[PDB]
């Protein structure tokens, strides 16, 4: 599953035994109820330019 | 950087500047509050290795606006299969002695996982390459940090697009043949960013090529996904007395 477009993953992916897919985030994010989007759980989350998210 | 631009203040806030005895060094990553990644030919010629500083924040080198946050080098560690003096291996983990305070000037930009690497983000053409190296060939450096945005080569198409070392797995070629746009020797160490999905991560670090924006060479970056698990383990160990440590690679 992962190894076609990420899984469906924003961020990372991690197979399972049979057709089960986790989708993961880095630290500084949560995963959303979609199981595949990453939200910021901190204010200064790595890889976001703040003066642009702000604008 | 050549043929680039510089960087909206603020628009590459992971950026490091590295000095020695105040003096200029190399670039450098913020990938957490404590680690900064560069490049291992960095330190080859360091004797003064308590003087090593890692400046986050910074934007023009000729001001200070209160943005800056500077933090001493507690630990440089470079994998045991780098040779001083050559160009594999180029890679460089840097511990601060106390953790940067995060703002909208200094936020780190994410290390990713090795798979996610190696199957999404190295299919992504364009990365930008940042720094204060030479704005020309045996020209002068820059004062405000410059930003360029390069497309990423297979290995095989950049030496057959190429006019010297081995290109090896530990490395990935990326810029222009043509002379007019490459990041220089002065941004050594510093990010080849790429975005994926409203983030930006880390992908490759300034390493080495002939000349800065040499017709018929591309720049020669760390294929940073080679080294992903060595640079998690060491992020999880203690810190050693003595600044430089060689750790076995893989
Ligand atoms: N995209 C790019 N395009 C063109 C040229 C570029 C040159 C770069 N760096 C320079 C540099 O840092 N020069 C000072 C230096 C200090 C300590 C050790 C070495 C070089 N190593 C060598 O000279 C022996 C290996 C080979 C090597 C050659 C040049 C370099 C690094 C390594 C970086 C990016 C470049
Ligand atoms: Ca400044």
């Amino acid at each position: 599953i992962c190894v076609n477009e990420n899984g469906g993953c924003e961020q990372y992916c991690s197979d399972h035994t049979g057709t089960k897919r986790s989708c993961r985030c880095h630290e500084g994010y949560s995963l959303l109820a979609d199981g595949v989007s990453c939200t910021p759980t901190v204010e200064y989350p790595c890889g976001k330019i703040p003066i642009l998210e702000k604008r | 950087i050549v043929g680039g631009k510089v960087c909206p203040k603020g628009e590459c806030p992971w950026q490091v500047l590295l000095l020695v005895n105040g003096a200029q060094l190399c670039g450098g990553t913020l990938i957490n509050t404590i680690w900064v990644v560069s490049a291992a030919h960095c330190f080859d010629k360091i004797k003064n290795w308590r003087n090593l500083i890692a400046v986050l924040g910074e934007h023009d080198l000729s001001e200070h606006d209160g943005d800056e946050q500077s933090r001493r080098v507690a630990q440089v560690i470079i994998p045991s299969t780098y040779v001083p003096g050559t160009t594999n291996h180029d890679i460089a983990l840097l511990r601060l002695h106390q953790p940067v305070v995060l703002t909208d000037h200094v936020v780190p930009l994410c290390l990713p996982e090795r798979t996610f690497s190696e199957r999404t983000l190295a299919f992504v053409r364009f990365s930008l390459v940042s720094g204060w190296g030479q704005l020309l060939d045996r020209g002068a450096t820059a004062l405000e940090l410059m930003v360029l945005n390069v497309p990423r080569l297979m290995t095989q198409d950049c030496l057959q697009q190429s006019r010297s070392p081995n290109i090896t797995e530990y490395m990935f070629c990326a810029g222009y043949s043509d002379g007019s746009k490459d990041s220089c020797k002065g941004d050594s160490g510093g990010p080849h960013a790429t975005h994926y999905r409203g983030t930006w991560y880390l992908t490759g670090i300034v390493s080495w090529g002939q000349g800065c924006a040499t017709v018929g060479h591309f720049g020669v970056y760390t294929r940073v996904s080679q080294y992903i698990e060595w640079l998690q383990k060491l992020m999880r160990s203690e810190p050693r007395p003595g600044v430089l440590l060689r750790a076995p690679f893989p």
